[PDB]
RNA sequence: AAACUCCAGUUGACACAAAAUAGACUACGAAAGUGGCUUUAACAUAUCUGAACACACAAUAGCUAAGACCCAAACUGGGAUUAGAUACCCCACUAUGCUUAGCCCUAAACCUCAACAGUUAAAUCAACAAAACUGCUCGCCAGAACACUACGAGCCACAGCUUAAAACUCAAA
């Protein structure tokens, strides 16, 4: 299947990552 | 390091064939495996990546082997049309 | 545990064995063979102990004594190999399936559940 | 293929019909536009072999069903 | 007799002479065919060194080393070398699969030398150091 | 299969190599293929069998692989 | 069976007190365990 | 149980050779074994250089000693072999003939269905 | 079946690589998904037929001592002809003599492929010389 | 001559690293995992099912402390490349990969097939995957996104993990 979903995903846990890091 | 030298890997050359005394050993090492491993082991194969390759290797060779077996089976067929014409 | 000397569970009781050489004895002692027949022994001794045919093996009673012989080994296992974890796994499953054991022997046969808890020294307890 | 002449020489010799060639697609099943508005079709189908030279049912024997033709068959 | 393709065994008996010398006693060529480039020394029986050669040592320079003819010439560098020693028969162990493994014995051929016998010596680990990752290319 | 019969063991090995044949050039069913590989490695690193090549003294014994190597 | 055949066997065991005659009776002999299999099935032992 | 101790001796004179042997089957009985047996193989090369002690070897004297034990005598035995300077390599194995080899009907062959599927 | 598609119906139907097929073909016939595939493997037991009689001794006692090795063997769908490929040997003075041996060898090869009645019937062999640069030899003698 | 040289080749000595061939085998273990050799211990259960939290485990990465360090190698530095290259390519080297003792508790942790029992006759069956189903039990799900998120609570975790919404928005996803 594609990676859709999982690149939803992968984008809103990277800039939760680096919002976290960021403050 | 350790064992006895000129017996491993050790070919003669006879009446002065050097050309035929290296195909000889480059078969011998080819059919041992040893010039695949050697290629092999110049990078890193990750594990993964290993037991895909020896996985796709073990399923090629049965595919092609009862590949082979389907041809010469049904090869036996092959002989002149014995009722042409109907 | 039995002595070193205590003969193999299969060659106590063959005519003879007591006349034969002292080098005899020893290689048909527990001294010579691995700690799995050292359990063997034990087994039969707390089966003749406890329950009361001591050559049914498919009673409850004979298979909480067998898995209690089992439990044993593995915490002597554990005591000097404290980090194997798959050996706790065992030892934990086992004390878990003899509490069902002993639930239902306690459920089913009062008189014998109070003798299998004397005879191999096991505290009941009510699970939380 | 083996017995294809004695087949087609049975038949003659019967007053009957043979087909042991090349079943082409629709003879039963469009036999009308092969053939003709009034064509008449057989009334038995009597099959000495069901299956084709690929191991298959002989494509005559859903097509005789489809006719309502009965087919005879070893 | 019939030709055996197994190097004499020492310590056995053999008939197989070279001028007089018994396998043991022929001087080796030592060739390091590596990927970029090729080394050649010919040593004695006794482990004293006689000639050496490279493609570096030949004038060869940077992807130059990396080819056949630069070792077919570090090799009849090692055999002139060598020759002047007293070296006519040598074995040959070849260590390694560069571009010179074949064309560095061609070139001891040329340069007056009889190759008796040779020997595979790459080394090949059993299990050793992890090699440097994969390249994307 | 015992791991001091070097002879029998050496039958089993590449004469250039020393590398093991697998079950489909010795013929050995899976169990012997087994108690073969597991007596060549322990009669190896006990002093008995080398690694990198077959004893040149076992040359000679029957061949009973299927591999053919020279010219 | 296998105690009578064992006890049979300790007569031949080593012992303090014959150990240097059978050290030495090893010394002069020579036990082979190398033997080679045909395609046929068959043993091949040693020339010795 | 019982084991079979394979024994690499330094070569040496026959004198040498019987002191190590009696020094070695002493130890197992000290430490309650039972020896049962004890074999010549021969003087041989080894299969390929061993270093041991401070030494190099090319030549070593074979034996065995088949011995009955208790499991915790292997242990302490495999500890003396490595400070006995007359021992090259001494290994101790569980003796190969206590293993009943079991019978055999022949190569039922495997479906080659399953190899793929598998 | 694998990933390697077995879905063919006509699976049962005897294949019949000849040179009389080729002509008694429909013209609008083209090749199907798995009929490469019994090409590609026909042409590899050939590959293998070849190698074998090179290195046994039996067939030919000149052909052994040459130790031809054969670089490719791809048949022709045609069913006319066969493509061979030996590596060529450094020493022009070499491959003459190679050269010469397996143009008679090959003669009696394909009597000897015929006793593989599986294989009867070989099309005419065709011992290309390539993978040495035989034309790179060719350039230096000039 | 001479001594020096990071250096390279042959030979010898040499590890707290990693385990060609066998392995075309498909084994073992609850899973994770497990493929050099030896030995010791040793692989629960004479119904079945039974937990985000109880009990005990759990690759890699990561943390704490003390060691090892061949080789590999985030980062970093240098050399190229490029309109740019804080990438891909080349070189060097560190955390780290290893050992010990504690933690951390996450994976596309995936046969993407819950455990147990049974059937191959029915309709064979949306499609594809991996032939189609029955009994039984636990777990779980109820449009998308917000959201592997917020708050609460628990945790040796403190830029962490587990559990896990709502508002606004859309007619799809
Ligand atoms: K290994
Ligand atoms: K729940
Ligand atoms: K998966
Ligand atoms: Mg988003
Ligand atoms: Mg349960
Ligand atoms: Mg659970
Ligand atoms: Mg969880
Ligand atoms: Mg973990
Ligand atoms: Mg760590
Ligand atoms: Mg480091
Ligand atoms: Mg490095
Ligand atoms: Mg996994
Ligand atoms: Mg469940
Ligand atoms: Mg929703
Ligand atoms: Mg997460
Ligand atoms: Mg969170
Ligand atoms: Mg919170």
């Amino acid at each position: 299947k594609n990676v859709l979903k999982i690149r939803r995903r992968k984008m809103n846990h990277h800039k939760y990552r680096k919002l976290v890091k960021k403050t | 390091a350790k064992h006895l030298k000129f017996i491993a890997r050790t070919v003669m050359v006879q009446e002065g064939n050097v050309e035929s005394a290296y195909r000889t050993l480059n078969r011998i090492l080819t059919m041992d495996g040893l010039i695949e491993d050697i290629k092999h082991r110049r990078y890193y194969e990750k594990p993964c990546r290993r037991r895909q390759r020896e996985s796709y290797e073990r399923c090629r060779r049965i595919y092609n082997m009862e590949m082979a077996r389907k041809i010469n089976f049904l090869m036996r067929k092959n002989r002149a049309d014995p009722w042409q014409g109907c | 545990d039995p002595p070193p000397s205590t003969l193999l569970k299969d060659y106590q009781n063959v005519p003879g064995i007591e006349k034969v050489d002292d080098v005899v004895k020893r290689l048909l002692s527990l001294e010579m063979a691995n700690k799995k027949e050292m359990l063997k022994i034990k087994q039969e001794q707390f089966m003749k102990k406890i329950v009361a045919n001591p050559e049914d093996t498919r009673s409850l009673e004979a298979r909480i004594i067998a898995l209690s012989v089992k439990i044993r080994s593995y915490e002597e296992h554990l005591e000097k190999h404290r980090k194997d974890k798959a050996h706790k796994r065992y030892l934990l499953m086992s004390i878990d399936q003899r509490k069902k054991m002993l639930k239902n022997l306690r459920n089913t046969n009062y008189d014998v559940f109070e003798k299998i808890c004397w005879g191999l020294g096991i505290e009941y307890t009510f699970p939380p | 293929r083996q017995f294809s002449y004695l087949i087609e020489n049975m038949a003659r010799d019967c007053g009957e019909y043979a087909h042991t060639r090349y079943f082409r697609g629709g003879m039963l099943t469009n036999a009308r536009l092969l053939f003709g508005p009034t064509v008449r079709l057989p009334d038995l189908i009597i099959f000495l072999h069901t299956l084709n030279n690929i191991f298959e049912p002989h494509v005559a024997v859903r097509d005789a069903a489809k006719m309502n033709i009965p087919t005879v068959g070893i | 007799t019939k030709f055996s393709i197994y190097p004499p065994i020492p310590g056995e008996e053999s008939s197989l002479r070279w001028a007089g010398k018994k396998f043991e006693e022929i001087p080796i060529a030592h060739i390091k065919a590596s990927h970029n480039n090729t080394q050649i020394q010919v040593v004695s029986a006794s482990n004293e060194p006689l000639a050496f050669a490279s493609c570096g040592t030949e004038g060869f320079r940077n992807a130059k080393k990396g080819t056949g003819i630069a070792a077919q010439t570090a090799g009849i560098a090692a055999a002139a070398r060598a020759k002047q020693k007293g070296v006519i028969h040598i074995r040959v162990v070849v260590k390694g699969l560069g571009p010179g493994r074949l064309s560095a014995m061609h070139g001891l051929i040329m340069g007056g030398l009889e190759v008796i016998s040779i020997t595979d010596n790459t080394p090949i680990p059993h299990x050793g150091c992890r090699p440097r990752k994969a390249r994307k290319l | 299969v015992d791991y001091k019969n070097v002879q029998l063991l050496s039958q089993f090995v590449s004469p250039f190599t020393g590398c093991i044949y697998g079950r489909h050039i010795t013929g050995l069913c899976g169990k012997k293929q087994k108690e073969i590989t597991k007596a060549i490695k322990r009669a190896q690193i006990m002093g008995f069998m080398p690694v990198t090549y077959k004893d040149p003294a076992y040359l000679k014994d029957p061949k009973v692989c299927n591999i053919r190597y020279r010219e | 069976r296998e105690v009578l055949q064992l006890q049979e066997e300790v007569k031949n065991f080593i012992t303090r007190e014959n150990l240097e005659a059978r050290v030495e009776a090893a010394l002069d002999s020579r036990k082979n365990y190398n033997w080679a299999i045909t395609r046929e099935g068959l043993v091949v032992r040693p020339q010795r | 149980p019982r084991y079979e101790l394979a024994l690499i001796l330094k070569a040496m004179q026959r004198p040498e050779t019987a002191a190590t042997l009696k020094r070695t089957i002493e130890a197992l009985m000290d430490r309650g074994a039972i020896v049962r047996d004890l074999e010549n193989l021969g003087e041989r090369a080894l299969p390929y250089r061993i270093s041991a002690h401070s030494q190099q070897h090319n030549r070593g004297g074979y034996f065995l000693v088949d011995f009955y034990a208790p499991t915790a005598a292997v242990e302490s035995m495999v500890e003396h072999l490595s400070r006995d300077i007359d021992v090259i390599r001494g290994n101790i194995v569980k003796h190969p003939l206590t293993q009943e080899l079991k019978e055999c009907e022949g190569i039922v062959p495997v479906p080659l269905a399953e190899k793929l599927y598998s | 079946k694998v990933w390697y598609e077995s879905p063919s119906l006509g699976s049962h139907s005897t294949y019949k690589p000849s040179k009389l097929e080729f002509l008694m073909r429909s013209t609008s016939k083209k090749t199907r998904k798995e009929d490469h595939a019994r090409l590609r493997a026909l042409n590899g037991l050939l590959y293998k037929a070849l190698t074998d009689l090179l290195c046994t001794p039996e067939v030919s006692q000149e052909l052994y001592d040459l130790n031809v090795e054969l670089s490719k063997v791809s048949l022709t769908p045609d069913f006319s002809a066969c493509r061979a490929y030996w590596k060529t040997t450094l020493s022009a003075e070499q491959n003459a003599h190679m050269e010469a041996v397996l143009q008679r060898s090959a003669a009696h090869m394909r009597h000897l492929l015929m006793s593989q009645q599986t294989l009867r019937n070989v099309p005419p062999i065709v011992f290309v010389q390539d993978k040495g640069n035989a034309a790179l030899a060719e350039l230096d003698q000039l």
